[PDB]
């Protein structure tokens, strides 16, 4: 594993014997944008700073955005053994492990334009049969660098694919290339 | 929530001016001759610095936190 998935796999496990799951993803997606904007970030790192003003900082943060009891107790735990300095990377780590343990799926669609949403369920259902995601957490961006319809990134991170889109152009060239 | 909290935030951004004084690093670790430095953010590799007991060294070793 790492650093990053072992402490965020520990914050799901203490969120999750206690079911605060929603409650903890919100306080996760809270604590990402409190500890991006890079000044509060340097400020917790910045080992030279005194550990008592991190600490009395991050009790107001507490305070002031409401965060969960067992949250709050982890950022301590990482202010006290001095892993504050990946907390960014455990943070981005948390999604992946909370939707382990919720057995969600997530998956792109990269597109050209956007849907009616009927064909995306019907590419949300197929992606949670083909893979057993009891509620797949279906997204997708709009992105002009595709040629004509859509593809899909299931699996760990993107690691399974299947596209329609420019996949038949490459194909045509390989073949008229034949080599 | 930093944007309600400006007053927590302002004092971050009063804790944090206090480490990064141009030219100014502070000692992390310090032993045979060697030292480690967090700070010193605008110095040359090879630059001189000073310990405030006058022992002189030379930063050879400039990483990305700290300066050998």
């Amino acid at each position: 594993d790492s650093t990053a998935s072992r402490y965020a796999s520990a914050l799901a496990d203490v969120a999750d014997v206690t079911g605060t799951l929603e409650a903890t993803n919100s306080d996760v997606e809270k604590l990402i944008r409190i500890f991006s904007e890079e000044p509060v970030y340097y400020f917790f790192a910045n080992p030279v700073i005194s550990i008592d003003n991190k600490r009395s900082v991050l009790d107001e943060i507490i305070t002031t955005s409401g965060l969960q009891p067992h949250t709050a107790n982890f950022i301590n735990i990482l202010i006290d053994s001095e892993r504050i300095n990946l907390v960014k990377e455990i943070l981005n780590e948390f999604e992946d492990v909370f939707n382990k343990i919720t057995g969600t799926e997530v998956a792109v669609v990269t597109s050209v334009v956007k849907l009616e949403n009927d064909h995306l369920a019907q590419i949300a259902k197929g992606v949670q049969k083909i893979t057993g995601a009891k509620n797949v957490r279906i997204k997708t961006v709009i992105d002009p660098s595709l040629v004509a319809g859509f593809t899909i990134r299931y699996g760990n991170e993107g690691s399974k694919l299947v596209d329609m889109s420019v996949k038949k152009q490459l194909e045509e060239i390989a073949a008229q290339l034949e080599m | 929530a930093d944007e309600i909290s400006k007053i927590i935030r302002e004092r971050i951004e009063g804790y944090n001016r206090e480490v990064k004084v141009v030219n100014t690093g502070t000692v992390l670790q310090v032993g045979d001759g060697i030292a480690r430095i967090h700070g010193l953010d605008e110095v040359m590799a090879g630059e001189l610095v000073e310990f405030e007991e006058g022992t002189i060294g030379i930063a050879l070793n400039l990483e990305s936190n700290n300066v050998g």
